[PDB]
């Protein structure tokens, strides 16, 4: 089954560094469109980033640009967001998205309440 | 909030483990079986001649 | 007056080597034109998509070149191969009144045609409406009628005139300014017909042929300057083949009691060359068609396995 | 025997599917997307499950859907959308918080396999909400790129730098991947969108037939 | 607290892995090796069916094997003769968006439905002769993504509401309410027995419901995108899934796991519909690359294709006999097949 593990979310100070890795099972990494999205305390869910299949194309919000790398490892199933300079408002929920199918390049309904492809995210605190 | 739904899909995966299952070879000898007495029966896999066929 | 019952031809050349090469020349084209213009037809009338008001009226057009090459283009290669060179005086009116009908219909389709062209590109939330199935079916049968008149009018008096002459007619095909020379009695009144009839309307219609694309060339004036130099080069082609139907028709019917050597080198460009252009031009280059053909071809293969 | 009685039958259905057909190629097809807090109620509202709305502009029927009954998965759905002449895209330029989820929609609508043909008439409403927040949040904290972007709205050139930002982001959307996109800056009292709409759709069906016809 | 529910959570799930790795004793391909290959199955578009003015998203063969209702999003629910390809009736409907339809097994009544959230009815024996409005099931709160009869008075529907509804035509309401599905309900199929369905969800999970009970019987993972169709084997025991992965999967409720996936490398475009033939042994299943193919139900080896339409094909359905297949497509025309 399309199942993804989340993992980094732990208290970090404000303007330190975290890196959250998700490990995704149960289908073809190389073939979606991998994003990173957030729902902050009593707020809907936020797109924060997205990455292409090779990882060619890049993509963040501009609340993260210069800020936030999204990366993907294929060879070893994975993806990576490395948080670099965190702010307060950066405190959520952060769910790893994945594109509804391939080899498309849309990201339907990646911030949905109740999107399926997603992993059950990690807390972020500052 | 959710704990009403991971309640449910607890219940529903204990409900679903909890069942007789047979070997995959079971399972793929009566598919193969019972195609094997229906490609008798199946237009589309032998095809008929005009006389028969409604579709000419 | 003891009519003339068979007039004579004197054709293209009195050189038999000359006659030869030009016998190889006319049947390939004959067999060329008639051939493209039958799959063009059965294309058009068989695929589900290609029914739009635009295909009709180049199905129309495809059948009326048909006939114009099949008249002339037969008796021309029967009389290549042939030592003596007559048509009977029958064979001459007859030829006379199809040759007329069809060039008429042919002129009054492509005036229809210029239309469809206008109303598609500056009236374009109107067209289905004002182009709707119920007008096609009624425009493309009065431009019949009106090329039967056409050569009616023509033909009316030709056939009353007395002949004592010689049979000769200095062409490979016959029509009224040759044979107004071998008349008996003085043609004035059928001279001045052939300029009104058949020269300053072929001027007419020249007019509102050209009047339709300069107006969508100045509508288009708005798009891309990457654009206009593929609108500006279409337009080109379709304007050079005008001119070789129209062309000669201005320079003979507007003069037709005088003849020169080059009436003969003049007339072929209208006759047979012509029809051998309109198939190419305004179907090869259309992107739909190459796929309409490709369907047929492709599927025919398998039709004996099915 | 009975026969021929299928083919009257037959016959009728047809002839009533001949004027269906007259009546479905007359009228043209619109898709109006938005979010909760994005004025497409007010654009629908403005020419009068499923809203829709018929209006009659230059003699023209355009009738325009807004799928409102819908969850907030719209993966699978949108594909009933195809056939519409235009996706109207209603998105608030004055709301700099949920204007990346509009960018990431419209991203989504114009890269679809099955809405790669169809052109998104894109209406910025609150340029009124926008003009206002503009001369009184910063678009540059939700959008850097603003910080180094020059103009390509009478009260002050601020407000069209902004105004014209966002038309620029979502042009940017457009065209850095057979269908085109239609900005428009409307406010929320606006008569002028129904003939905005109209010459859209004009431009974009004259597009399709200069395809068909082999101009373009 | 929610951790320790999580915990048990992925605990069962590691358990029913478990369970399925130890009864996979062998493959239904390694078992199927020694069969011989069903070849090439050359099937002509015996007849083409148009007047649909827009792209057909729903069809279904009638028992008789003749009639044929397929919606397409103009508005129309066209009922064919494929014998004769007679339009025995042409149903205007409310709404435009019809995204499904069902043909009766008496065949009485015809069902549809799309994004207008409610189930359309209509009697096709009328007495006065003319198709009306028999009923008008509502309460889904999404588009009906498909609709299949159990009877003359029961209807069972699914929608992107992420639930399925098994409704009483005659009083109108939910008899059953059918949820545990995360993603849009996007197809499911009666068994031939009409006692349990499996519906194919946008989650991909394809999930065997039990009509009389209204509870989830089995769940059944593998496919990696949204499952846009779903079909039993003709024996009831199994079912194919047709899903944005661009491969469908054969699994089987006995076993509660898969037993085979049918896919290509040439093929990276998703599946529209599935069916089986009238022995299983063929798995028709039609593409987004404008064309069909006819998987090998027990080798997968791909034995046919179908490439009339120049457009999406959406819709695919076998005749209850097996003498043809009917495959509407997004070019507004259905093609029967054989």
């Amino acid at each position: 089954q399309v199942q993804l593990q989340e993992s980094g979310g732990g208290l970090v100070q404000p303007g330190g560094s975290l890196r959250l890795s998700c490990a995704a099972s149960g289908f073809t990494f190389s073939n979606y469109k991998m994003n990173w999205v957030r729902q902050a305390p009593g707020k809907g869910l936020e797109w924060v980033s997205d990455i292409s299949q090779s990882g060619a194309s890049i993509s963040y919000t501009g609340s993260v640009k210069g800020r936030f790398t999204i990366s993907r490892d294929n060879a070893k199933n994975t993806l990576y967001l490395q948080m670099n300079s965190l702010k307060p408002e950066d405190t959520a929920v952060y769910y790893c998205a994945r594109c509804p199918a391939p080899f498309t390049r849309d990201c339907f309904d990646v911030t949905s309440t109740t999107y399926a492809y997603r992993g059950q995210g990690t807390q972020v605190t500052v | 909030a959710s704990i009403a739904q991971a309640r449910k899909l607890v219940e529903q995966l204990k409900m679903e483990a909890n069942i007789d299952r047979i070997k995959v070879s079971k399972a793929a000898a009566d598919l193969m079986a019972y195609c094997e007495a229906h490609a008798k029966e199946d237009p589309l896999l032998t095809p008929v001649p005009a006389s028969e066929n409604p579709f000419r | 007056h003891s009519n003339v019952t068979e007039f004579i031809l004197l054709g293209l050349t009195q050189s038999p080597e000359l006659q030869l090469f030009l016998f190889v020349v006319f049947l390939l084209f004959y067999v060329a034109t008639v051939l493209g213009n039958l799959l063009i037809v059965v294309t058009v009338t068989s695929d589900p998509h290609l029914h739009s008001p635009m295909y009709f009226l180049l199905a129309n057009l495809s059948f009326i070149d048909i006939c114009y090459s099949s008249v002339t283009a037969p008796k021309m290669i029967v009389d290549l191969l042939s030592e003596r060179k007559t048509i009977s005086f029958n064979g001459c009116m007859t030829q006379i009144f199809f040759l007329h009908f069809f060039g008429g219909a042919e002129m009054f389709l492509l005036v229809v045609m210029a239309y469809d062209r206008y109303v598609a590109i500056c009236k374009p939330l109107h067209y289905l409406t004002i182009m709707n199935r119920r007008v096609c079916v009624l425009l493309v049968a009065v431009a019949w009628v009106g090329g039967f008149l056409h050569s009616i009018i023509q033909l009316a008096f030709i056939v009353q005139l007395p002949f004592c002459g010689p049979n000769v007619i200095d062409s490979f095909f016959c029509d009224l300014p040759p044979v107004l020379k071998l008349a008996c009695t003085d043609t004035y009144v059928l001279g001045l017909l052939v300029i009104a009839n058949s020269g300053l309307i072929s001027l007419l219609c020249f007019l509102l042929l050209l009047i339709s694309y300069v107006v969508i060339l100045v509508s288009l004036r708005s798009h891309s300057s990457e654009g206009r130099s593929k609108a500006l080069s279409t337009c080109t082609s379709h304007i050079t083949v005008v001119i070789l139907f129209f062309g000669p028709c201005i320079f003979i019917y507007t003069r037709p009691f005088t003849t020169f050597p080059m009436d003969k080198f003049v007339a072929v460009f209208y006759t047979v060359i012509t029809p051998l252009l309109n198939p190419l031009i305004y179907t090869l280059r259309n992107k739909e068609m190459k796929a309409a053909m490709r369907k047929l071809w492709s599927r025919k293969v398998i039709s004996s396995r099915k | 025997n009975e026969e021929k009685a299928q083919r009257e039958a037959n016959k009728k259905i047809e002839k009533q599917l001949q004027k269906d057909k007259q009546v479905y190629r007359a009228t043209h097809r619109l898709l109006l997307l938005g979010a909760d807090n994005s004025g497409k109620s007010t654009i629908v509202k403005q020419m009068r499950g499923i809203f829709e709305t018929k209006f009659q502009v230059d003699k023209v029927n355009f009738h325009m859907f807004d799928v409102g009954g819908q969850r907030d998965e719209r993966r699978k759905w949108i594909q009933c959308f195809n056939d519409v002449t235009a996706i109207i895209f209603v998105v608030d330029s004055s709301d700099y918080n949920r204007l990346q989820e509009a960018l990431n929609l419209f991203k989504s609508i114009w890269n679809n396999r099955w809405l790669r043909t169809i052109s998104v008439i894109l209406f910025l409403n609150k340029q009124d909400l926008l003009a206002e927040k503009v001369l009184a949040s910063k678009i540059e904290d939700y959008f850097p790129e603003f910080a180094r972007y020059t103009t390509p709205p009478g009260e002050d050139p601020r407000v069209t730098r902004a105004k014209y930002f966002i038309r620029d982001e979502f042009l940017r959307i457009s065209t850095a991947s057979r269908h085109y996109c239609y900005p428009h800056f409307t406010c929320a009292v606006d008569t002028e969108n129904a003939r905005r709409i109209f010459n859209d759709c004009r431009d974009i069906i004259q597009r399709m037939h200069l395809r068909q016809y082999e101009l373009l | 607290e929610l951790d320790q529910l999580r915990q048990e959570a992925e605990q069962l799930k590691n358990q029913i892995r478990d369970a399925r790795k130890a009864c996979a004793d062998a493959t239904l391909s390694q078992i199927t090796n020694n069969i011989d290959p069903v070849g090439r199955i050359q099937m002509r578009t015996r007849r083409t069916l148009r007047g649909h003015l827009a792209k057909i998203y729903a069809m279904h063969w009638g028992t008789d094997s003749r009639l044929l209702v397929s919606a397409s999003q103009d508005g129309k629910l066209i009922i064919w003769d494929s014998y004769t390809t007679n339009k025995v009736h042409a149903i205007p409907l409310r709404s435009s968006w019809v995204m499904t339809c069902a043909y009766a097994p008496s065949g009485n009544y015809v069902a549809c439905g799309g994004l207008d959230n409610i189930c359309s009815i209509y009697n096709l024996k009328t007495r006065e002769g003319n198709v009306r409005v028999s009923r008008e099931l509502a309460g889904h709160t999404g588009y009906l993504s498909c609709c299949r009869f159990l009877d003359d008075n029961q209807i069972v529907t699914s929608s992107g509401d992420t639930t399925c509804a098994l409704w009483d035509i005659e009083t109108g309401q939910q008899t059953t309410t059918f949820t545990g599905h995360t993603g849009d309900v996007m197809s499911l199929s009666l068994a031939p027995d009409t006692r349990l369905f499996v519906s194919g969800a946008c989650d991909a999970s394809a999930k065997l419901w039990d009509v009389r009970e209204g509870m989830c019987r089995q769940t059944f993972t593998g496919h990696e995108s949204d499952i846009n169709a779903i079909c039993f084997f003709p024996n009831g025991n199994a079912f194919a899934t047709g899903s944005d992965d661009a491969t469908c999967r054969l699994f089987d409720l006995r076993a509660d796991q898969e037993l085979m996936t049918y896919s290509h490398d040439n093929i990276i475009c998703g599946i529209t519909s599935v069916s089986f033939s009238k022995s299983g042994r063929l798995l028709l299943a039609g593409y987004d690359d404008f064309n069909c193919n006819v998987w090998d139900a027990l080798k997968a080896d791909r034995a046919g294709v179908l490439a009339g339409h120049d457009n999406r094909v959406s819709c695919l359905g076998v005749t209850d006999d097996g003498m043809a297949v009917a495959t509407g497509s997004w070019d507004s025309f259905l093609k029967i097949w054989n």
